[PDB]
This record gives C-alpha cells, structure tokens and sequence, in this order.
C-alpha cells in the first residue's frame, strides 16, 4: 500500500507533449529515469487503445488551457502498463504541466 | 528558439518550498537545499512581498486555475531578477488532503 504522494509525479512538456522535465518519483512507479524521457513524446507511451482519446484531450487542453484526461494506460519501462490519470495545465504557450496519479500496479 | 530559463517548485499554502526542481541552479543560482523549507517571500523584493503573499492566498480560491505574478527574486549573486511565477493548486480528489501549490518560475524581462 502506498500513500498519495508516492503515487504522484509531475511532468513538464513542450506543446507537442515531448517531456522537458519529470519528477524522479516516476522511476519507482513506472521504471524510467527522467533523463531518458526527455525529448520523447508522451504519445510514445500511451496504450494503443487510449491513443485517440489522449489526442482529443491534448486538443482540448490546447484550446481550453486545462484538462483532466480520464483514465488511461501508460507503458512501463519493463513491459506492461499502469493505469493513471492526469491533470494538465498550459502555462503561457510556454509548456504543459501534468500532474500524474497512478491508479494501479503494473499490469501485463 | 531561445529556451526560457525556468524551474518547477511545490509550496504549501503558506508559501514554503516543499519541492524544488534542480533547474533552479541555472535559473537563480541556489541549490535546491537552499530553497527547501524557506518561504518564497524570503527571496522576494520588499516592494513585491505583499503581492506575492496575496497571490498565494488567492490561488487557493480560484478553483485550480492558473494565477501568475511577476516579482523580483534575489539570486545567489544578490541581484534582483524578474521572475514570472505561474501557480495553480493540486488536490487529489480521491482524498481530502489539503491542496498544495505547483509553480513554474521563469526569468522574464520587465519590458514590452
């Protein structure tokens, strides 16, 4: 069992969803080192079944300035996926801030 | 393009830094440990301190929207650098734990 903060990680992105920063909390949760995500688009890690929905959410974020994603699956470093949900916020555009909350253990 | 110099921080609702992104070193010249546990207002120019306090107080009232503020931040070289801090609250609704404030702090120009 984990407390709330230990299942939360913040990430920062350019407007094309490439990672420009990520909290080290992600390593313990999903396996990645922040350094290795920099320059990769968040879209590389969304499950195929959530990809169209996450495109729509990104469009909604860009139009409205803030968005909640709904539940989706992110690819873990060592295979499998975790469920998570994300609050996104555009900062002026300069960048996208995402507060990511893990909803499940890694699932194959 | 020239990338803006910025770093992320987390604050409690009083203004205390509870997390500091290491990009602070390049932005303002402090190590994260020099900011952690201090109030942001301790780095703010006296003329701007009340605005900055006011800002932190209002961001909690604005239903998670972004609230920005410009102020003068004392760098490690003791020079006043213009900062734009864009703040919003995060509260995880699976809980009733108190919200905290997420900031993104960018060195900006005080000019058009």
């Amino acid at each position: 069992f984990k407390g709330l903060d230990s299942k939360t990680f913040l990430s920062e992105h350019s407007m094309d969803m490439k990672f420009t920063y990520c909290d080290d909390r992600i390593t313990e949760l999903i396996g990645y080192h922040p350094e290795e995500l920099l320059g990769r688009s968040a879209y590389e890690f969304y499950h195929a079944l959530d990809s169209e929905n996450m495109t729509k959410s990104h469009q909604n974020l860009c139009t409205k300035g803030q968005v909640v994603s709904g539940q989706y699956r992110m690819l873990a470093k060592h295979g499998g996926y975790v469920w998570l949900e994300t609050q996104g916020t555009v900062i002026y555009p300069q960048c996208i801030m995402c507060v990511n909350y893990v909803l499940s253990e890694i699932e194959k | 393009v020239c990338q803006p110099t910025r770093f992320i921080s987390r604050h409690n609702i009083e203004g205390i830094f509870t997390f500091v992104d290491h990009r602070c070193v390049a932005t303002v010249g402090y190590q994260p440990q020099e900011l952690l546990g201090k109030n942001i207002v301790e780095f703010c120019h006296p003329e701007d301190q009340q605005l900055l306090r006011d800002s932190f107080q209002q961001v909690v009232k604005l239903k998670g929207q972004v609230l920005s503020v410009m102020f003068r931040f004392r760098s490690k070289n003791q020079e006043w650098l213009w900062m734009r801090t864009s703040s919003f609250t995060f509260q995880n609704p699976y809980s009733d734990e108190i919200e905290y404030i997420i900031c993104t702090n960018t060195n900006v120009k005080n000019s058009s």
